[PDB]
RNA sequence: UAAACGAUGUCGACUUGGAGGUUGUGCCCUUGAGGCGUGGCUUCCGGAGCUAACGCGUUAAGUCGACCGCCUGGGGAGUACGGCCGCAAGGUUAAAACUCAAAUGAAUUGACGGGGGCCCGCACAAGCGGUGGAGCAUGUGGUUUAAUUCGAUGCAACGCGAAGAACCUUACCUGGUCUUGACAUCCACGGAAGUUUUCAGAGAUGAGAAUGUGCCUUCGGGAACCGUGAGACAGGUGCUGCAUGGCUGUCGUCAGCUCGUGUUGUGAAAUGUUGGGUUAAGUCCCGCAACGAGCGCAACCCUUAUCCUUUGUUGCCAGCGGUCCGGCCGGGAACUCAAAGGAGACUGCCAGUGAUAAACUGGAGGAAGGUGGGGAUGACGUCAAGUCAUCAUGGCCCUUACGACCAGGGCUACACACGUGCUACAAUGGCGCAUACAAAGAGAAGCGACCUCGCGAGAGCAAGCGGACCUCAUAAAGUGCGUCGUAGUCCGGAUUGGAGUCUGCAACUCGACUCCAUGAAGUCGGAAUCGCUAGUAAUCGUGGAUCAGAAUGCCACGGUGAAUACGU
RNA sequence: CUUGAGUCUCGUAGAGGGGGGUAGAAUUCCAGGUGUAGCGGUGAAAUGCGUAGAGAUCUGGAGGAAUACCGGUGGCGAAGG
């Protein structure tokens, strides 16, 4: 926004804008906070076997509904549901989400 | 290769208001010459409508039909191997190659001059003759006979 | 060789001069040669001051040459001798009644001529080629120049093998316009043949 | 006996799955093909597990058990000998001496192919224009010479260095001449010098003579120079890029380079960076164990494609006064042109192909549609590349000298070959006549206005200007006018000698220019070959720098202006 | 003792062997007819075959050897096969 203003141009300044908001619009989650979270709440296995790959080669809990195509040695909590179904994994995610907006009791 | 490019958009005849015309005098152009055409290549087609004796505005082309190509041989060494391969002529080049027929003997005849030199093969080909004539007789010869290996 | 200067292919940006002035033709040449001579002789003269560059204006018929060095302190001789000295070495060297000027070189880390300097000075030490290299490098890292790739010209070891040093550090954007790229050189007579050294301090932008 | 091989001894037990194949069979409406099961044999994937690894993986190379055969570094050697067998060929059994320190197996990153597919580029294709044909100018190779100096002389030299060679130039040969010079710093000596004349010499220099003799001069005698002598001397384009710096060419405006982190692998390493399209790209998106970053491509520069802010003097003259009709002066700076700043094209949008994506396409807008158009910008690397003859530069040299001054010549000499360019070979041209036809530049030591003659060269005169103010400098092909109708030609211009103009002392060698005669070869060039993508080719001229002078070379500007590009 | 191993009842598949015949195409050869100057051969060529009748054609006849198609990552066998 600062570079756009003033700097050096308007046009190029622009692109890098709508090119960069692409980048932004990646890793559109994880932006807050510093990194490092404390658990993991993956919704599949197969389709992400690298996420719990990486998540317990480094000691993450992970949350998984594991479908039952899936591999679920690697999972932490797995959890026998059916990943597609769309309205099955809105059901589970709103349960999930009824827990943590108040876990802090 | 691989892409492709349009074919340049032409202004008309501007004497006549005809594009083909037009296009004519370009292909003829060597040292830059078309003011000089205007008195070469212009003073001879104002003479060919007379010599002619009808309008060469659409009876031009009265003797242009046995100029018609349909093959010439495209070198496709396809894979590493060269073959006769004559492909069917294309829009871009069966016109193009019928103005590259035309002044092939033309230049150095021996007579007055190549402002009405020209002038002098047109209305040959409408009375049978003329250097855009014989041009066809030899397409026929390469291609039409060699199917085992056309 | 493929490497063009980059300052003078930047000198149309902020990039700055070290001779401009004005002149007609029949007196750019003597002009010319004046600025040269005293562009060498306050060179050779003036080894110990560290200059980063001496700049030549000419206003009118008395001009206000300036001069970037190191040490403010060294640089004034002593008390103001080398400021009339030299002013009398170019009222004549240059044929005006010129005005000398001393401008300050403030973190002499900063120029590509000085480091280059540094390491010259330090070449003839008669030191090994790589320690003493790469130690300077977080030297201007610390207090800047985001961005070096060292060079040092060939002839090293007692050899035929005469090698470049390429050694990126940091980020020289070279066919990038906007680089601003700080570059100068230095060289070293050495007693076999010839060692030099290429510096590209990078200064930010604008 | 066999590469008799699944290079896997037989037998048994246990141990996740999937897809096939072939042959039985049980049940199910077999309705049927089959569905549900069950057998056997069988081919292909694959985690556990095993393996060095590839790989095996319920037909094990897994986890166990029972027996049997074999192995113990490569060669010698499956060989000698003995035996047994075989008609014989020969089989089987089966060593040793001696020799070496390896011989091997899986696989990794280079990879060379007379693997392969792909995809890129006037690479090929399709045309154009060419060179090679001639004749002229230069350069290279050779010959001669005193030298015809040196370097480069496969792609990447040969109108190169060397941006302009009469002397000079020029580093070469000869001749004469000086040898602390002719280069420069430091010594001795005295005094300024400078300049004006001589004499000889070709000058070099030598013999000079004088006018001289400026200034500091706690007055040397310096600052200086003059002229000579001893020395530290310098100095030499004198040897090494195959010692160098720097610089340059080379792939190559090449997209390819990578690196960190992460993951995989016992590891060499891989990944990313591959694949699906896409593109100028390592381009984008799709996924992809890659995620980021860096060098690269790209733009950030300049010019150019429109208009606007700010501005009109010389320049444009819209409008006003006449026209000092050319726009001259005023005067508008409307405004051509001009410049200090901008904006405008940015996939921007309609629509579509296309995974929706990316990409691509059809369309629209606007002067400008998918880097608008051009240049600046050459990554890693790359070649003993070349450069010590540009310079600097280690080492090698000699310093009354492989240092030098000066005078002739020679770099252009020829016996030829080649490299490059130009000129033609004409009537797309020539003649002269009338005609309108630009731009960029350059310059008070200059162009030189103008004025006179030269057929011209240029000369005698000369404004102007410090250049939106003066010249070069008019454009040129071009068109209409008669013209020859291809004439070895009014082509062409060599060519020669004569006549002359200027440049510079002086220009045969080795100035230019003009006039005259000169009218040659060559009438479009084979073997062939190369260049060419829009203002392109093709051209037409214009000037500039380099220039005392001496372009077909080179820089810069305009004038006119097509096709080829489907295709890997 | 019956689970290991084997006998019997019963069918299913198979280039599993051994011995007999048998068919047709195909090369070759021989005889016949027609008529003819080449046939073959390879990267070009001669040796070769041939003017007599070759090649080519159809008509037959002799012989020997293997079994197109199905055919298959199929099947069978202790292996060879």
């Amino acid at each position: 926004q600062d570079g756009t203003f003033d700097k050096l141009t308007k046009k190029e300044a622009l692109m890098r804008t709508r090119e960069l908001e692409k980048l932004e619009n990646s890793l559109g989650g994880i932006k807050d906070m510093g990194g490092l979270p404390d658990a993991l709440f993956v919704i599949d296995a197969d389709h992400e076997h690298i996420a719990i790959k990486e998540a317990n080669n480094l000691g993450i809990p992970v949350f998984a509904i594991v479908d039952t195509n899936s591999d679920p040695d690697g999972v932490d909590f797995v959890i026998p549901g059916n990943d597609d179904a769309i309205r099955a994994v809105t059901l589970y995610l709103g349960a999930v989400a009824a827990t943590v907006r108040e876990g802090r009791s | 290769r691989r892409r492709v490019i349009g074919q340049r958009k032409i202004l008309p005849d501007p004497k006549f208001g005809s594009e083909l015309l037009a296009k004519f005098v370009n292909i003829l152009m060597v040292d830059g010459k078309k003011s000089t055409a205007e008195s070469i290549v212009y003073s001879a087609l104002e003479t060919l409508a007379q010599r002619s004796g009808k309008s060469e505005l659409e009876a031009f082309e009265v003797a242009l039909e046995n100029v018609r190509p349909t093959v010439e041989v495209k070198s496709r060494r396809v894979g590493g191997s060269t073959y006769q391969v004559p492909v069917e002529v294309r829009p871009v080049r069966r016109n193009a190659l019928a103005m590259r027929w035309i002044v092939e003997a033309a230049r150095k005849r021996g007579d007055k001059s190549m402002a009405l030199r020209l002038a002098n093969e047109l209305s040959d080909a409408a009375e049978n003759k003329g250097t855009a004539v014989k041009k066809r007789e030899d397409v026929h010869r390469m291609a039409e006979a060699n199917k085992a290996f056309a | 060789g493929q490497k063009v200067h980059p300052n003078g292919i930047r000198l149309g940006i902020v990039k700055p001069w070290n001779s401009t002035w004005f002149a007609n033709t029949k007196e750019f040449a003597d002009n010319l040669d004046s600025d040269f001579k005293v562009r060498q002789y306050l060179t050779k003269e003036l080894a110990k001051a560290s200059v980063s560059r001496i700049v030549i204006e000419r206003p009118a018929k008395s001009i206000r040459v300036t001069i970037h060095t190191a040490r403010p302190g060294i640089v004034i001789g002593k008390k103001g001798e080398d400021v009339e000295k030299l002013r009398k070495v170019v009222a004549d060297i240059a044929g005006v009644p010129a005005q000398i000027n001393i401008a300050e070189v403030r973190k002499p880390e900063l120029d590509a001529k000085l480091v280059a300097d540094s390491i010259t000075s330090q070449l003839e030490r008669r030191v090994m080629f790589r320690r003493a290299m790469k130690r300077a490098v977080q030297n201007a890292m610390r207090l800047g120049a985001k961005g070096i790739k060292v060079e040092v010209s060939g002839r090293l070891g007692g050899a035929e093998i005469a090698r470049t040093e390429w050694y990126r550090e940091g980020r020289v954007p070279l066919h990038t316009l906007r680089a601003d790229i700080d570059y100068n050189t230095s060289e070293a007579h050495t007693t076999y043949g010839v060692i030099g050294v290429k510096v590209w301090i990078f200064k930010g932008e604008i």
